[PDB]
């Protein structure tokens, strides 16, 4: 129940429970897959 | 018969062909594109010279011995004087753009060496004096030549310590930022894409550079027996999805 | 009037409590959302990114040479490293991964340990790294190394190698500042057979080491790091 | 879910240990690669690691002090601190600013408590009860020059009341001039040869002001106010390496002059453990 | 539910009051099976006896004490109780301790109340009113120096703020490294000829610290904090013998040298009543 | 603003009452339970048990 | 009796918080209100008037 | 909401920015009267000048 | 829910969301279209 | 009503009502029936 009219006056977020580390840990062009040659 | 090694890129009416190449970053998985209407805020039309901006500058070259420590160039101030990129960058208010960033550095199969390249979006320095002091404008807008770690400490300047990344961080720890190596026995040169990255939709492209591109020897060079004891490293920079905004009399900027 | 009863603990202010508050400014309206690359939700997402390993810390000040390994041409059964696994300190403690560790209490998971060859092209070497799970000593030779987790690794065209330290544990958690009973093993590397450069070569060649998490990974109860510190505020 | 899958002996052509770090990947290598391994499940979620937890607790930002005393004959209020100010900031203290500069933009509303307790210091016959009032000037407005100016009518300018050795609290939305708040700037106001250089620049968000309501008793009391900040709704961009060097300034990056070496030197070789 | 059934005169071959109790059971022998019985109903559940209501009440579990006076001059503020600590365990009081220990291993989540009450033993105009901060410094957090230190910042470190004369509440989930607490543990860290014998090498769980917010007074102090704990949401394992010898440490078993008999002698004979 | 009126035992503090209170450690995740034998849930089951008597007591 | 925990701001007076309060005039009638030309709702409204502007500020 | 609509180049018998101000009125010109604009979104209400916004504090 | 009787000690009112100026920027008793002459 | 997100921080848990003293009281491993002799 919110008691008051704003968003910012509720409280914390809940999560994300998004969590993709691809842009961070593949950020590569062509895509490398585990276990073929890293470099052809 | 593709290789990951070999790769051609080409914009505009310039092209560059690699043939010991290590695949290519395209920071935080995102490739350049234009600002769309929904993030738009100023209500002028763009400006989008297309092919005479988005083609290949080649930065003039920097000699890699074995006591250099690392260079730092800052975009889009790298690029202030290459052909009409430059012209619109002074004369309109505000820009934007992404860029195709190749560094190149062949060797043989005798040598060794390392160099880290690394992007890191805004790379606020700090001042060797400590305390407040600020680093001056015209220190961090070193233009084509870039700043040289290796270079004294002066006034107003930036510091140029290595294991601290111009900032009070470790030199280990670039490697969350987008970045590729070059490592003389694997690689020759390193690519990465940059999307434009910014809290707003559009700036001005002279009071704020929105990323520093960083080549550190890590691995030192080590060249074969009786060889020079030095490689040139070159930076070829490609302005991509560039649109300017808000044309006027041209800009006027300090030194 | 509804009658009510306070509990104990009434008027606490207590800083990790959410709830709802007057927002000060009734009806103001934030700035749009524009895109940006680069989101994180999670700190699970960027402990899997790798970072570098200062693992040459013999020197005296921070230098860009204790993130190099040196090794010796023609050395042979000989011992290239050795470190413990105490993630929270010693040579892990500034990399990315000993440095988010350190706002948690407990860990659990794998770690991957890699090894980037910088040596030139026309030389080769074989190298074996060696995990040792806690209750033994660190291996003082690649015999007592090598009856543990182990990879033997070839020098090549591809560059790296990536060695993984297993989930090895009886309790499910351990503690990231080290502690005995908790204490997760020992890491080292050998010459399998040795570093040979090719002619008209010479010198040390350095091996680059780099530190990240597996997916597999669990950190909890947060608190305060002690990498930060103070004595009077800051001011502009 | 599973932590771990089972595996058994491998003898193939397909190495997934053998990579190319220069490529700037780091390739999803487990346990289940090079060794044998056997199933078990995680039994866990990755809650407490959202950066909404990581940045949501309060943490203290500021730590100011007023006095109640006789103004009879003070030329300078703000100077004898009848009322102080601070020209909001999250960067004053470092515990939580490590924390925030693990990213570049961040954006979030805020939580407020703010903590007030007295002290009496020298001889007073009484602990008196005093009533504190923290006023957000926004910039472009009236600076209170005094302790009972007009400024403190605070008719346009939100304003709360509580007592000394209570707290009070209230949140505020994101007033971010841009998408999100700038943990590091490298630019500056305008193509200037002597202008600043930082986020100092762009964190100009005027400044909060105390003062304690009450009239003068014949003891002087010390009030000391510990302001709290939580971080709700929290948003954040592109991860940077951590802070290794100490601090010396809001806003700015520098490190201080002959620090000291922040890797912990080995007791023995690069062979010992 | 009957207490007892109805039973008549037996004259059997079917004997169940012999047994042979070197089998290690005990034979659910009842009344009906050696007198003549009526029915009767139980009338009870036998709910105040269990694990959950016998452990589920607060029970005091430390009593510390800190002051506020001026720390000028002081070297350290530690010794000077500007500032104490309670490295945590429940094995300090052995009211609590008895409870527990009737079990080999236990897993609940706790509440904590604090209560804290003010003494002022030499001269004094009056009574101040101080806030007191509690902090759980997390094992491997840095450990506050001084009382007003930055430690004392805790972002990332729960902490509560309450006064002097008020209690402070709270739960904390179980955060045991295995899936219980080791009420007993033969074992030792690891293999060594010295290492300490015991569980007080299992439970290192950090410590709390507590504070007084406010500056000094002219008078000086002394604030007694006593912390309670609650167990809810309990589960215990494998019941074991209740402690007979007084207790002599945290954490090991021992007891005390020339004790005394603990089973009461008899005025009289075996066969006396 | 809802209308109360407190009662007489406000702000005690009873050592056996049963309510809610805010967690400390939010988003904190516990060890999984593994099984172990010998559960006890009442001190009923336990005195079920037989245990010697010093019934000679005379020592 | 319904237990209850009061929190952290509990007793501040904020000027731009927006509750109910007691009527000191319970059931009084206000005066009816009549047209009157001119209604403002907005400051947006007004701000689109066009004034004049001292640009010849030399005095 | 639009802010402000597309808009390109006038070669126009219909000028909307000349006017007479002796009218009393305050004619409702835009950017993209006399200038070529690009489409953008209001993103804001006008909450917070509301009158009722405005005195009640 | 308003937990008193009269109708002043209901909370702040809500966004008009009325909005017209016309009545301040174009009083004008004949119509006067953008674009068209202002003097006929 | 839980006013709490978080498990810990609910009351006390209610009767296990599940009491079972033959782990204790009858952990043979041949079963024994009152009545039939102890040892056969
Ligand atoms: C980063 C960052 C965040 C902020 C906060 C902005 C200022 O927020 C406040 C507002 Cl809008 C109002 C009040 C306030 N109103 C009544 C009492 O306090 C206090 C603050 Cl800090 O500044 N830098
Ligand atoms: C057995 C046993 C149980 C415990 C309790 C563990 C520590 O729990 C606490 C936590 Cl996680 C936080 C706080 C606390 N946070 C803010 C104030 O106090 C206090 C304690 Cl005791 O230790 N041994």
């Amino acid at each position: 129940i919110n008691y008051y009219k704003d968003a910012a006056s509720t409280s914390s977020a809940g999560q994300s429970l998004s969590m993709d580390p691809s842009k961070f840990t593949e950020p590569v062009k062509d895509l490398m897959l585990k276990g073929a040659p890293a470099l052809n | 018969g593709y290789s990951d090694r070999v790769q051609q890129i080409t914009l505009g009416n310039s092209t560059i062909t690699t043939q010991e190449a290590a695949n290519a970053v395209v920071c935080y998985a995102e490739w350049p594109e234009y600002l769309p209407d929904v993030d738009a805020s100023d209500v002028n039309k763009t400006s989008k010279p297309d092919t005479s901006v988005c083609r290949f500058y080649t930065l003039d070259s920097k000699t890699w011995t074995t006591g250099s420590k690392g260079w730092c160039w800052k975009l889009p101030d790298a690029l202030k004087d290459m052909g009409v990129f430059g012209q619109n960058m002074f004369f309109h208010s505000l820009g934007r753009s992404g860029y195709t960033v190749h560094v190149q550095c062949n060797a043989t199969k005798f040598h060794s060496g390392c160099l880290l390249v690394v992007v890191i979006p805004e790379h606020q320095l700090a001042s060797h004096e400590g305390g407040n002091v600020s680093v001056k404008y015209t220190f961090t807008h070193p233009g084509e030549r870039g700043i040289d770690l290796s270079s004294a400490n002066e006034v107003g300047g930036p510091v140029k310590d290595v294991v601290y990344n111009m900032n009070g961080t470790l030199l280990g720890n670039l490697l969350i930022f987008p970045h590729q190596f070059i490592n003389l026995r694997t690689n020759n040169t390193a690519t990465i894409v940059i999307p434009y990255i910014n809290s707003v939709p559009i700036d001005s492209m002279t009071r704020h550079n929105n990323v520093s591109l960083m080549v550190i020897p890590i691995a030192p060079l080590t060249v074969p027996t009786g060889a020079t004891p030095s490689l040139p490293i070159t930076v070829t920079i490609a302005p991509m999805c560039t649109e300017f905004s808000g044309i006027r009399s041209k800009s006027i900027v300090p030194q | 009037g509804l009658p009510t009863t306070t509990l104990p603990g009434s008027g606490q202010f207590l800083t990790t409590d959410d709830r709802q508050s007057p927002s000060a400014l009734p009806n103001y309206e934030p700035t749009p959302r524009i895109h940006i690359p680069g989101k994180v939700h999670n700190l699970l997402e960027i402990i899997q990114v790798d970072t570098l390993i200062p693992m040459n810390n013999t020197h005296t000040k921070d230098e860009v040479n204790s993130y190099l390994i040196p090794l010796n041409a023609n050395r042979q059964n000989e011992q290239v490293f050795g470190t413990n696994l105490f993630i929270g300190d010693g040579v892990f403690k500034t990399t990315l991964l000993g440095e988010i560790v350190q706002y948690y209490t407990h860990w659990s998971g794998s770690l991957r340990f890699s090894l980037m060859y910088t040596g030139p092209a026309l030389s080769s070497a074989k190298l074996i790294l060696a995990y040792t799970p806690p209750g033994a000593r660190g291996p003082q030779d690649r015999r007592e190394a090598m009856l543990g987790t182990h990879v033997v690794w070839d020098i090549g065209l591809q560059s790296t190698i990536v060695m993984t330290i297993p989930w090895t544990s009886g309790v499910q958690f351990r503690y990231t500042d080290p502690d005995t009973y908790t204490s997760a093993g020992f890491l080292s590397c050998w010459y399998q057979t040795s570093l040979i450069l090719p002619p008209e070569t010479t010198g040390q060649v350095y091996l680059l080491s780099f530190i990240s998490a597996c997916p597999d990974f669990k950190l909890r109860l947060m608190k305060d790091t002690q990498t930060i510190s103070q004595t009077v505020a800051l001011t502009e | 879910t599973v932590a771990s899958i089972s595996s058994g002996p491998k003898h193939t052509q397909k190495v997934p240990i053998l990579t190319a770090n220069e490529t700037g990947a780091t390739m999803p290598v487990l346990p289940s690669d090079s060794i044998e391994t056997r199933t078990t499940y995680m039994h866990f979620n990755g809650s407490e690691t959202d950066v909404e937890c990581f940045l949501g607790r309060a943490a203290c930002v500021h730590v100011t002090e007023i006095q109640n005393k006789d103004a009879t004959g003070i030329d300078n209020h703000r100077e004898a601190k009848l009322f102080n100010d601070w020209k909001i900031n999250l960067s004053s203290l470092v515990q939580l600013r490590k924390k925030l500069e693990l990213f570049t933009y961040v954006r979030f509303d805020s939580e407020y408590t703010i903590l007030a307790t007295a002290s009496q210091p020298d001889s007073a016959n009484y602990s008196s009860n005093l009533v504190v009032q923290a006023m957000y000037v926004p910039p472009g407005a009236p600076n209170p020059k005094e302790w009972d100016d007009y400024t403190w009518q605070s008719a346009s300018n939100p304003s709360v009341f509580f007592k000394v050795g209570d707290t009070s609290r209230f949140s505020v939305p994101y007033v971010g001039l841009a998408s999100a708040y700038n943990c590091f700037y490298d630019g500056y106001s305008h193509d200037d040869a002597e202008t600043q250089y930082g986020i100092t620049v762009l964190n100009h968000m005027g400044s909060m002001a105390f003062r304690i309501v009450n009239e003068h008793d014949e003891h002087k009391t010390l009030v000391k106010i510990r302001v709290y900040h939580r971080a709700k709704h929290v948003e954040a961009w592109i991860p940077r390496a951590p802070r290794a060097l100490p601090y010396t300034s809001i806003g700015r990056t520098n490190y201080p002059k002959n620090t000291e070496p922040v890797i912990k030197k080995r007791k023995g070789d690069i062979k010992s453990y």
